[PDB]
């Protein structure tokens, strides 16, 4: 619907086959088929169509990326995926909408891939996730519900990259607040669940972390800058 | 208000203008103040090839960073309106904290309130965890400019990565040029300008700049770091430098192969 | 392993404190005020040069790292020791020279042998055939006396080893006095 139908499928076939070996072929397949001003319209199909449902693939998703060395391209990626994530974290929640909130986990689990794996930063510009971790908290279980999974599968690549890898003061301040978080008496189970797998994922104890004060300020969390609806 | 000053208190406020200016002005210039060095390493001797890297990382895992003086600047040499520097000061305790005698007596006479950085400093970490999503490091474009900055690097990745320098001076590159991938440093290009020689304050009568705020702070000095390199370029390199022979070449270090420390 | 710090050091930081490879320390000629008692992480430790300071009294925690032999403490502000010192048989050589020390601590550290008579004085103060000082150290002399270790031979004769016992304060040389 992006695309003229033959404009569409044609940058699917290049996605809808892949693997190890064939990665230069494809790659080169997309260089003389598709033309460098449909660029934009590719990154939409990978990001919405493709990263979006299928976090098995992501791998490949990603040496496709390396493999192609075009920076601008990287970036376009870059800023689709940080609309989308916008799009579902300002929608009308509901407690049936899963496919959103599934939607919004790989999302964030490709964002931490192409962030923070590669050694860069996700900027306070596009993204604050501390604050959107505590917004979550104040505006209720359902937007924490939508938020701590996303935040888990974008953490979990701070282990590959010896940068964010712990203990970088960033990550680390983003695993107190989600320790803070996992202390509260009334926070749904399964997100207790995740954060331990978080800590598990990138070699930490969940008890030798250093949880703040942050969720008592109560006037703080007043005053903060809304990402959610 | 050429240099803003920054405290505990509006660390936040001028981190919100810093993440609009490094848009518009990618090129940053800096320069640290510190307790000086405490210690010689140990059981390297003066011949080993990497020794300056060991006395860095001694006397930088030993001690903490006092001052960072942050200067932007664009491609052409320009300032963005308003502050175009930031001096920002940390929290450091006398009573609690090493350091060198004569290096606290000159900070002092040049103009620290080491009181005032003892109640409202910034922590550290904290501004590591804001610099760290902020475009300043990491992201590329950025070019940094430096002046005999071993110890001011290796404070900066100190700070940065919350943890001890690595062992050895191989590793200590790797991560380096990972948060900073372009570093001119001004002391190491000046190894191919003939007739330049001498400390920052030296080398900056020479080029006929006016340095602007006080002598031997972090943010006067960055920013007289960078009037000396943007006069310097169109100088000596012919308003370029090469990055394959000039870029990231610590002096005093091994890299672009003679002492690391800022020596007065 | 040999590391010295110059430039008149007021307080220590606690990073130092975390280099166990080090086998020898110098703090000479700064401004300590006292050492932090966090100094025993650093075992290997052999050689201490804390002169030239200032120090007023010495941490206890001092007297535990063993592999310690050569100390040294001229020039200071000690008025007298922690008992526990003696426990560091291994010490070869003892700078007191130059403390306000007391007469009786100067009278056995004066003597030829001057530093074995004051360690063995103190662990025979601490507080709690032929089997001699010179090969057991950690018995105290007094425990070593025959007659202390026939009292609790006598009483196994007529009569669980956890190890918990020695782990922080490893108690681990034997002997030790309730030990036969």
């Amino acid at each position: 619907h992006m695309l003229e139908e033959n404009i569409q499928e044609k940058i699917a076939f290049i996605f809808n086959n892949l693997s190890q070996s064939n990665m230069t072929q494809k790659v080169e397949e997309l260089k003389e088929t598709v033309k460098e001003e449909f660029m934009p319209w590719v990154s939409q199909y990978l990001v919405m169509k493709r990263v979006s449902i299928e976090p098995n693939f992501h791998s490949l998703y990603s040496n496709f990326l390396d493999t192609l060395k075009n920076p601008e391209f990287n970036k376009m990626v870059l800023n689709e995926t940080y609309r989308n994530i916008k799009v579902l974290l300002t929608s009308d929640k509901a407690a049936a909408n899963f496919s959103d909130r599934s939607l919004l986990k790989n999302l964030g689990h490709w964002l931490g891939m192409i962030t923070l794996a590669k050694n860069k930063p996700i900027l306070h510009t596009d993204l604050d996730v501390k604050s959107l971790l505590l917004e979550a908290y104040v505006k209720g279980q359902q937007e924490l519900l939508y938020v701590v999974p996303f935040v888990a599968k974008v953490l979990e690549s701070s282990i590959r990259s010896v940068v964010f890898r712990p203990p970088n003061p960033w990550t680390m301040a983003i695993m107190n607040v989600l320790a803070e978080l996992h202390q509260e008496h009334d926070l749904k189970l399964n997100l207790k669940f995740e954060i331990e797998v978080l800590c598990k994922n990138l070699a930490l104890d969940i008890n030798e972390l250093k949880p703040g004060n942050l969720l008592k300020d109560k006037d703080r969390l007043k005053n903060l800058d809304e990402q959610l609806s | 208000q050429r240099i803003c000053e920054v405290w505990a208190c509006n660390l936040d406020e001028e981190m919100k203008k810093i993440r609009q200016v490094i848009r518009k002005y990618n090129y940053v210039a800096m320069d640290t103040e510190f307790p000086g060095v405490v210690a010689r390493p140990i059981g390297e001797f003066r011949s080993n090839a990497d020794y300056q890297y060991q006395l860095l990382r001694c006397n930088v895992d030993l001690l903490k960073i006092i001052q960072l003086g942050l200067t932007f600047m664009n491609e052409q040499g320009e300032y963005p309106p308003g502050t175009s520097t930031w001096q920002f000061n940390f929290k450091f305790n006398l009573t609690e904290d090493m350091y060198a005698q004569d290096s606290i007596e000159l900070l002092t006479t040049s103009g620290i309130q080491f009181k005032k950085h003892e109640e409202e400093g910034i922590e550290t970490q904290y501004f590591a965890e804001l610099l760290m999503t902020s475009g300043v490091v990491l992201c590329e474009g950025v070019k940094w400019l430096s002046f005999h900055s071993g110890y001011d690097f290796g404070y900066l990745i100190k700070i940065l990565t919350n943890s001890n320098l690595p062992e050895e001076e191989l590793d200590f590159f790797e991560i380096l040029r990972l948060f900073f991938p372009v570093i001119y440093d001004v002391k190491y290009l000046m190894k191919s300008c003939k007739n330049l020689k001498g400390g920052l304050q030296e080398v900056a009568e020479q080029l006929e700049l006016e340095r602007i705020g006080p002598q031997h702070q972090a943010g006067s000095d960055s920013l007289l770091t960078g009037m000396a390199f943007f006069k310097m370029r169109e100088m000596f390199f012919e308003d370029h430098i090469d990055d394959a022979k000039y870029c990231g070449h610590l002096y005093g270090l091994g890299s672009g192969s003679g002492n690391a420390y800022e020596e007065e | 392993a040999e590391l010295e710090i110059s430039g008149r050091v007021r307080s220590l930081s606690t990073s130092l404190w975390s280099l166990t490879h080090l086998t020898a320390l110098h703090l000479n000629d700064n401004y300590l005020s006292r050492i932090p008692p966090d100094i025993a992480k650093l075992h290997n430790l052999v050689y201490l040069d804390l002169s030239s300071n200032k120090l007023r009294s010495l941490p206890a925690e001092l007297g535990n790292m063993v592999s310690l032999r050569e100390l040294l403490l001229n020039n200071n502000l000690l008025r007298v020791l922690p008992y526990e010192l003696g426990r560091l048989f291994q010490l070869q050589t003892l700078g007191l020279k130059g403390n306000p020390l007391s007469q009786d601590i100067l009278n056995l550290y004066q003597d030829p042998d001057g530093t074995r008579k004051l360690l063995n004085f103190m662990l025979d103060n601490l507080a709690v055939k032929y089997a001699t000082r010179q090969l057991y150290g950690y018995c105290p002399s007094w425990a070593l006396n025959w007659e202390y270790r026939k009292k609790g031979i006598m009483e196994e004769i007529v009569n669980p080893l956890d190890p918990q016992w020695l782990v922080e304060n490893n108690i681990t040389g034997c002997p030790h006095p309730h030990i036969p």
